[PDB]
RNA sequence: UAUGACCUGGGCUACACACGUGCUACAAUGGAUGGUACAACGAGUCGCGAGACAGUGAUGUUUAGCUAAUCUCUUAAAACCAUUCUCAGUUCGGAUUGUAGGCUGCAACUCGCCUACAUGAAGUCGGAAUCGCUAGUAAUCGCGGAUCAGCACGCCGCGGUG
């Protein structure tokens, strides 16, 4: 399930109609910044630290 | 005749005096507003004398208003049981968009 | 009239084709109409029906009289009463003052699928008919037709021949 | 529409049963089916997921997909509706 | 007739113009008025110029409703 | 040897019914008549995508420009005058529908739209009550992201009026 839901979209499916992208830590569903290739929820787990020029204190 | 002679109102344009009528409207009633050259007209309590006589068959392009009735009828009443995935929903009564009928669409859905 | 002449001369062939030949003075022939509201409905006020009597004076066959029901219905409590729905009971050369409406005006105005009424079998050469609204008879009907209260239309031949009656009306004006 | 869309393997059963025999059901799959005028007068199955529905076709069945051939959208139905 | 018909037959000064085919008398509508137009209380045009074939069950047989029916619901090359 | 899976479509969104739930209306400040002027307005020559265009619009037909303090977006609306509908279930009010088309994608019913058009239901200001609103604050109008092939009234921020 972590591999049918992490490894499966890593495996080549039909199209973008089928293999919707997400971050590569945990294959979490949408609300995913494809402009930065990472989930909101998983990128938040970084945003504990944050490597971004955005202001960190929840503007 | 009569099609254009049916149930004259005053005070209006012929376009609203034909959307007023079952059918001919904002594409076509403005098209024959111009094709009979009417253009508001009336607001008069007089249509014309003879742009009627133009707009008998100039109006009679829609086939037909009674066969709009028999066009909904002739369409769907053949179109009953193609599926009947759509006909059953249309005539049982829900708006058959494939529409989310959980709570709302309350009037046509029936409370 | 006009359909006297085209009647007789146009049925002189249909004399021979249909039932009687040689009865050249007395062949089948129309009788009359009756034109009635007959709605019931009198128990509300009877006065709206007393504007249906002006609808029958408006269609203007003759004097718009009314009938009394034989028993007064317990489900309608109307206590026999004379207003029930209107009456003419119009006949003759007044029918011949009335039929060109039927054949070249009335239903060719209302355009409702040539008004088929083949169901109208009155046993012996008579033929019923009804109507819902009347936008018929120009410059007489309008500004009070906010609801046409109805009318019924029954033609009747002298003959008992139903199909020759079908050829007798449907001889002229109205297919079924 | 422009750039049409149609079945493939049971298009090869349109062309494998139109020529041969108009009889049998199919373990179908289609959200991607149509109906041609030649197709009328035969029997095909509809894949709900358990019941490959044996429906013959009439000309009324215009070129929809097997996701809407017959309402195999299982919803019971006759209990509390409308 | 009644004597002095206090009901209708009242003469509105109009015309039962063409293919209603009536003129004017003690009369009020439709099939009743008279048979002539060659003196003309008003002149015979105001109603209509096309006959009972003005009914669209027969107006040159009224097959102008055709074509309809077989393009319902599919003679097409889509999908 | 199974609650672990590959495929396949149907469910996941289905509806007798309550509250969660915003917009739209009921109207003349509207609704048509036009031509405004504005902050935004971020991704991008990976993609946005001209005054090149068939148009009713989806989209092509061209993609000009486009590594953005270039460019298509980015020309937002009310205030503006022009005519009427100045009174009404109302040029209404937009429930559908039947379609007739395009876009997306391998495929638009489940399980996206959008553009027509025709019919255009409620609805004529909202029980008990509730909640919010002491400044650009309610109210209000737009823009973008937002997800994403497709797809966002409420969904983030910014400001236009007040």
């Amino acid at each position: 399930a972590k591999k049918s839901m992490v490894v499966k979209n890593q495996r080549p499916a039909k199209f973008s109609t089928q293999a919707y992208t997400r971050c590569e830590r945990c294959g979490r569903p949408h609300s995913v910044y494809r402009k930065f290739k990472l989930c909101r929820i998983c990128l938040r787990e970084l945003a504990y630290k944050g490597q971004l020029p955005g202001v960190k204190k929840a503007s | 005749a009569r099609f254009a002679g049916v149930d004259i109102p005053n005070e209006k344009r012929i376009v609203i005096s034909l959307t007023y009528v079952f059918g001919v409207g904002l594409q076509t009633s403005k098209k024959v507003l111009a094709a009979a050259g009417v253009s508001e007209d009336i607001r008069t309590k007089d249509l014309t004398s003879d742009q009627e006589d133009a707009i008998r068959r100039e109006l009679d392009g829609l086939k037909l208003e009674g066969d709009l009735r028999r066009e909904v009828s002739l369409n769907i009443k053949r179109l009953m049981e193609i599926g009947s995935y759509r006909g059953m929903r249309h005539r049982r009564g829900l708006p058959t968009r494939g529409q989310n009928t959980k709570n709302n669409a309350r009037t046509r859905k029936g409370p | 009239n006009r359909l006297k002449e085209k009647y007789t001369n146009e049925v002189v062939p249909a004399l021979t084709e249909q039932f009687n030949y040689t009865s050249i003075m007395a062949v089948p022939k129309v009788d009359k109409i009756v034109i009635n509201m007959g709605v019931g409905d009198a128990v509300n006020n009877s006065k709206n029906l007393d504007k249906a009597v002006a609808e029958l004076a408006l269609i203007s066959g003759q004097k718009p009289l009314i009938t009394k029901a034989k028993k007064s219905v317990a489900a309608f409590r109307l206590r026999e009463g004379m207003p029930i729905g209107a009456k003419v009971t119009l006949r003759g050369e007044r029918m011949f003052e009335f039929l060109d409406k039927l054949v070249t005006v009335s239903l060719p105005r209302v355009r409702d699928f040539h008004g088929v009424s083949n169901k109208a079998f009155d046993g012996r050469g008579n033929y019923t008919l009804g109507v819902k609204e009347q936008l018929i008879f120009p410059e007489i009907n309008y500004d009070d037709v906010d609801k046409v209260r109805g009318m019924d239309i029954v033609i009747v031949t002298t003959a008992n021949t139903d199909e020759e009656s079908r050829e007798l009306l449907a001889k002229l004006g109205m297919p079924f | 529409k422009k750039g049409p869309f149609v079945d493939e393997h049971l298009m090869k059963k349109v062309e494998a049963q139109t020529n041969a025999e108009r009889k049998s059901v199919i373990k179908t799959w289609s959200r991607r089916s149509t109906i041609f005028p030649n197709f009328v007068g035969l029997t095909i199955a509809v894949y709900d997921g358990r019941k490959h529905v044996p429906v013959y076709v009439q000309e009324d069945m215009v070129g929809h997909k097997l996701g809407e051939f017959a309402p195999t959208r299982t919803y019971r139905g006759h209990a509390a509706d409308d | 007739m009644k004597q002095n018909i206090h009901p209708n037959y009242q003469p509105v000064v109009f015309m039962d113009t063409t293919t209603g085919y009536k003129f004017l008398t003690g009369s009020t509508k439709g099939s009743k008025e008279t048979v002539e137009w060659e003196d003309g209380n008003t002149y015979p045009l105001i109603r209509v110029e096309i006959s009972s074939d003005s009914h669209p069950f027969y107006t040159g047989r009224q097959k102008f409703q055709a074509a309809d029916g077989r393009i319902a619901r599919f003679e097409k090359k889509y999908g």
